[PDB]
């Protein structure tokens, strides 16, 4: 009973652990599509406004 | 050779297009054929753009365009305290005239690098949280950011009433807010008294662009005959969000280039003009102060905008107010953990000083570990600890409203609460521990009471733990 | 003739007729003085540069001031040459604004002075220098981990209240002492209560008897926060050329430069670039930049405080900035909250000039140590916060002791700091400080508590204070 | 629709109820109309004068001494995007907020008022 | 004439910049990131002299070896796109690997030489 | 290309087959030219024509009573975005598709053709 009940949280231990480092791992992909989503964002909207005020 | 009359050629939108009016300067004030103010803005080869100051309707191509000589200005004097005034300076609450026999530009330099002092006196707000964590200094220009229904306006109606005592003269700014709004709110302040220190310059959205673009302006060019008198002065704005959409309209309507989110190309250069004239001047100059307290609104939190971002580059510190804890049901709702004041530290009296800093760093530690209060597995000695600590804490950050807080009775509490002297006390009564408190000090902590006041200073801490002790004795838990 | 008239007035943007064939070249400057001639006038003293020829004789210029009172029909004076700034001993001292007059009360300089202009061709391939050098500050950290090089420009991360101030001074201060170079600090876009508070410190101080300030207030219009920095620049450029010495320059912010930029750009009308920015963003940082060189007889390096907007590194204006840059420090919170100064941190920082063939093999060596060394005891901390010491091996508690001493070594005493403490502060040798350093981690002087490395500098002054609480 | 109940207002001076479908359409229509009046775009297209002429519109909506206009106006914003400039404009003008929830409605009950999303100043 | 040249372009991404600084200037309506839709013909007309020419021709030849300033790592940037396109192949350097004093990564899995292979002498291709 | 297998086709009344290298670059080439020629540009700053000039390209490659012309057309997608006009337009005209692997052709098998990917009509 006591070896199983280490070795429990010794599973839990590295499981904890690598879902972490997997939070950590998708979150500077999500911040980085983020950025150049709000650019081109930005730029396209932009671009659409001088293009509307040029037009007259 | 026409040189002071000059004929519309266009009408539309506010916006009059007139031929002549050769000695015109930029920036004057120009009167039509019935009556309607004007400002004339460009000033092209043939053409003067001017913007309509009132109701346009009654404006017929071929009308005649008078010259008036006189840059914009405002009357201003001491009897506009009590007052309820459109931009322009006339009185819309009935009541009479006003009798200001004097009247200042509302374009004026700003006072130089060589005339300001550092900021060293506290504004007292009487908001537990923002005194204590977010303090404010006389002087300096601190935004109030938060997203709608948040109570933006009610802190803003709690730090005007809190002045009552205090040598500070207040002067209150509505920019697109509801008629209906208003109108409560200067009945609520007058019916707790703070009518007679106080002005309030109101600009409804159903107002023109140009009356929007200038309500700012104007409430500052009155504050300034206050701050050269060598009183001081605290003014407080709503809607600089609303003020840059006027002005972004108008700059369309005149047909100038746009920029970012079509916005002219100097919002920036506009609001920093208006933002910077917030100093605390020399004793050279007499010692006058003037604090803005600007408000701007963000759409779920959006603060990556155009206009918040410019605001909080310009400003000193910011104030974050959370939808989700005001819908929770905490007030104010203040989120201390964005929230930061550049000027703070010297701010503050001593007796705060020697507080506010452990309760900082509570605050900084439980903030981090509020998903663990889901399970008992927590570690009891230091993280249940921290958590009842934390817990205890928020409940006696929150507040009720219009209910400003004095300094000795806010820093007693604050102390009392550090001082681990409320761990015993169940989390669910500490609201009605801290009234029964605070009528226990009035009824005999007045001595500890007027040392405070007098020294700035904390009391002694034997009779005052002495004091604490005796009414947590008598004392009754629910 | 030098008189022209004005047809046109928008917002800050004038416009200005001459007669044919008359007409002033770019970048000149326009003085217009005027007296209310009756009461429905204003005194108007305003001062424009050229920006554009729209052709028929006319010219679109910018303004400097505000613009209100203007009445289309003043005359206006052509100077015939870009704005001039005095120069030379006299600026020392001093705060002046874009236009170079004194913002200060001790008055104002003698029309005789000698003035240059603002604008100015970058100098040539020829007069560079052939090789790179290393500037020898004198603060344990960055000439050990970040070097600054001759001639280069220096990134400068930090919020406030972290001590920027007190580095910028400590830097100046060593500077002046130990190679007789002046500095100059230019504030584009400046609160202006900062500025003022800065400028007060400084004074106390005593530092700014060897220093000339500029200042651009955030109230000021887009011209004046554009040419802060170039006037700032040919201050430095007398010093460097003339007297033949190594300055320091400083920029309160660039950010906020190429703000300005974009602003007068679009006031002037061109389409915006990628996003919204000017499209000259390029070719005007590079023309601000390439001022800033090392040549045969002198030398330029320049400080420079970067914010980032929105936190975004691939923001098109920290990209073209970090396109110049030679190194970065960052000063981090938590430094700071421990009792460590100048609370700059160790691994963020980075530098060019840490390679073999600059600093030599054996200061490469020691600070890649002593880099890996850090990062592990990093590594450490979060298992140990929670475990205790008790189940580190000896190894890696050799490790902790060695880390935790270099960590405190790192710190130093200033003579800034002295007001506040007593302690008449150090310059602390590269050559010293790589060698304590290396002996250090050699294990050499492990027995002497860890508060023997607080605020020292030199290694002697170490094993001193150990013996002197024995 | 607002002159037909100021009258009654006014005149009558009885509180008065006003139900508007869809103030995105007045606020659309709007936006397409500038465009051929030849004024300059906005951020999203919308009109320079969005803000002005829907204050002009709301404003006529009170409560005087003798009469009072209330108003119960429904707003449905297609792609869910609140941050758009007519929403913001329209939720500055804002006193309360309903919400009905089919989850209460296949429950059983009326009127199916959501008890928690429903706030109120 | 019939010998043979290298030429190394440094800064695509800078020249490209200036040629859309220059368009903007010139009021050309712009596109996606605001560059011009000239600029794949920009790029594609300066690439396309460098080739191997027959032995009828002269036996001449000319390579080139542009760089690309990249943000972040990030391929999907539209000169990097177009510049991919236009080339033969590409060697990606990792900047992770660049603080360890390593000669940058050439990464083996993003880089490829699709004329290559073929250049190799049998003694190193083995 | 088209023009000069039209006559084959129409002739000789034999099934043809046209290979077309890359069809984004013709709508690219349409888009450089558009903004010379001084028409207001699209979405992402195409030409205005796209839909109708590449609907008379490919309207021409169809089956008739007396033979047939088919094609296979490669396709390239700027930043690989599926959702950009010009890809958004060609897909419109498709009848199949094939897709080739790497995978299977560094296995061995050499049609390199995936047959899961590969749909039609």
């Amino acid at each position: 009973l006591l070896d199983a009940k280490a070795s429990e949280h010794a599973a839990r231990m590295t499981a904890m652990k690598n879902a972490t480092d997997n939070a950590n791992e998708l979150i500077r992909t999500l911040t980085l599509s983020y950025n150049r989503a709000r650019q081109a964002a930005i730029t396209q909207e932009i671009t659409e406004i001088v293009a509307g005020a040029n037009a007259l | 050779q026409v040189s002071d009359v000059g004929t519309v050629i266009q009408v539309g939108d506010g916006i009059a297009r007139a031929h002549g009016l050769d000695n015109v300067m930029s920036g004057e004030l120009v009167e039509f054929a019935n009556g309607v103010m004007g400002m004339a803005l460009n000033l092209e080869e043939n053409n003067v753009g001017i913007v309509i100051l009132g109701p346009y309707t009654g404006i017929k191509e071929g009308d005649e365009v008078r010259r008036t000589g006189r840059i914009m200005e405002v009357p201003v004097g001491e009897a506009l305290i009590g007052r309820v005034v459109n931009p322009l300076g006339q009185p819309v609450d009935g009541l009479g005239p006003v009798e200001t026999t004097e009247t200042r530009p509302i374009e004026s330099p700003a006072p130089g690098v060589m005339d300001r002092r550092s900021v060293h006196e506290p504004l007292q707000t009487g908001i537990k949280a923002i005194d204590a964590l977010v303090p404010i200094g006389r002087g300096q220009r601190e935004l109030i950011i938060g997203d709608r229904q948040t109570g933006a306006a009610s802190v803003a109606i709690d730090t005007i009433i809190n002045q009552k005592d205090q040598n500070m003269i207040s002067i209150y700014v509505a920019i697109g807010q509801k008629e209906s709004t208003v109108r409560t709110v200067v009945e609520t302040l007058r019916k707790h008294g703070a009518l007679d220190y106080t002005i309030v310059v109101t600009a409804s959205a159903s107002q023109p662009a140009p009356l929007l673009f200038l309500a700012p302006y104007a409430g500052v060019a009155m504050g300034e005959y206050f701050m050269y008198k060598g009183k001081h002065v605290l003014v407080v704005y709503a809607a600089l969000s609303k003020q840059a959409a006027a002005y972004r309209e108008l700059s369309l309507l005149l047909r100038r280039p746009p920029g970012r989110e079509a916005y002219p190309g100097d919002i920036f250069y506009l609001h920093s003009r208006l933002l910077e004239r917030a100093a605390k001047l020399s004793d050279a100059k007499g010692g006058g102060s003037l604090t803005a307290l600007p408000f701007v609104e963000t759409q779920a939190g959006d603060i990556s905008a155009y206009i918040p971002t410019n605001v909080i580059s310009i400003t000193d510190g910011q104030i974050f107010l959370q939808s989700d804890l005001f819908f929770s049901g905490v007030r104010p709702a203040i989120n201390a953990g964005l929230s930061v004041s550049r000027v703070g530290g010297a701010a503050q009296i001593k007796a705060m000083k020697k507080v506010a800093g452990t309760l900082r760093l509570d605050l900084a530690a439980y903030r981090e570990l509020e998903a663990f209060a889901q399970f008992g597995s927590d570690l009891d000695k230091a993280t249940q600890a921290k958590l009842a600590r934390g817990a205890r804490t928020v409940e006696v950050l929150k507040q009720d409203l219009h209910q400003p807080i004095p300094v000795e009775k806010q820093v007693l509490i604050i102390y009392a609460l550090t001082r681990g002297f409320l761990d015993d006390i169940p989390v669910e009564d500490v609201r009605r521990f801290e009234k029964e408190f605070y009528l226990f000090l009035d009824q005999n902590g007045q001595h500890l009471l007027e040392h405070i006041r007098t020294t700035k200073d904390l009391p002694n801490e034997d009779d005052l733990n002495k004091a604490i002790e005796a009414f947590k004795k008598t004392f009754v838990v629910s | 003739m030098t008189r022209g008239r004005v047809i046109q007035v928008m917002g800050p943007v004038v416009d200005v007729k001459f007669e044919n064939g008359h007409l002033p070249a770019i970048y000149n400057a326009l003085k217009i003085q005027h007296k209310a001639r009756n009461e429905n006038e204003v005194d108007i003293d305003l001062t424009l540069e050229v920006a554009l020829h729209l052709g028929d004789d006319t010219v679109r210029t910018i303004a400097m001031a505000s613009t209100d009172g203007l009445i289309r029909g003043m005359e206006v004076i052509d100077t015939g040459a870009p704005i001039s700034v005095p120069v030379g001993e006299v600026t020392l001292g001093r705060v002046f604004n874009v236009l170079g007059e004194p913002i200060d009360l001790e008055g104002d300089i003698p029309a005789d002075a000698r003035r240059d202009p603002i604008h100015r061709p970058a100098p040539k391939f020829e007069e560079l220098a052939t090789e790179v050098e290393i500037l020898e500050t004198g603060i344990k950290v960055v000439d050990l981990l970040a070097p600054y090089i001759k001639g280069g420009k220096i990134g400068l991360f930090g919020g406030a209240g972290v001590g920027k101030t007190v580095l910028i001074q400590e830097l100046i201060h060593n500077i002046a002492q130990e190679h007789g170079g002046i500095s100059v600090f230019a504030g584009v876009g400046e609160r202006t209560r900062e500025g003022n508070d800065l400028y007060h410190e400084m004074k106390d101080s005593g530092v700014i008897s060897k220093t000339a300030m500029v200042f651009g207030q955030m109230n000021e219009p887009p011209g004046a926060r554009m040419r802060v920095a170039l006037t700032g620049l040919t201050m430095a450029e007398y010093f460097r050329d003339e007297q033949g010495q190594d300055v320091l320059l400083f920029i309160d912010n660039i950010f906020r430069f190429t703000q300005a930029g974009s602003e007068v750009s679009a006031l002037l009308g061109r389409m915006p670039s990628a996003v919204g920015y000017q499209p000259t963003l390029a070719t005007e940082m590079g023309q601000l930049q390439e001022r800033i060189t090392s040549t045969a007889k002198g030398s330029i390096t320049s400080i420079q405080a970067i914010y980032v907007p929105a936190d975004d590194y691939t923001d098109p204006a920290p990209a073209t900035t970090f396109s110049h840059l030679d190194a970065t420090t960052n000063l981090e919170r938590k430094l700071a909250e421990m009792g460590i100064y100048p609370a700059v941190d160790p691994l963020a920082s980075t530098s060019r000039a840490l390679a073999p063939e600059i600093v030599g093999e054996e200061h490469y060596q020691v600070a890649r140590k002593v880099q890996q060394t850090l990062q592990r005891y990093k590594e450490l901390q979060d298992i140990i916060a929670i475990l205790g010491m008790d189940e580190l091996s000896d190894e890696d508690k050799l490790v902790v002791h060695r880390a935790r001493r270099i960590q405190f070594f790192l710190s130093q005493n200033f003579h800034v700091a002295e007001q506040f403490t007593g302690q008449p502060g150090s310059y602390v040798p590269v050559k010293e400080t790589v060698r304590g350093f290396k002996e250090i981690l050699e294990g050499k002087y492990d027995h002497l508590p860890e508060d023997a490395f607080r605020l020292v500098g030199r290694i002697e002054e170490v094993v001193e204070k150990a013996k002197a609480m024995g």
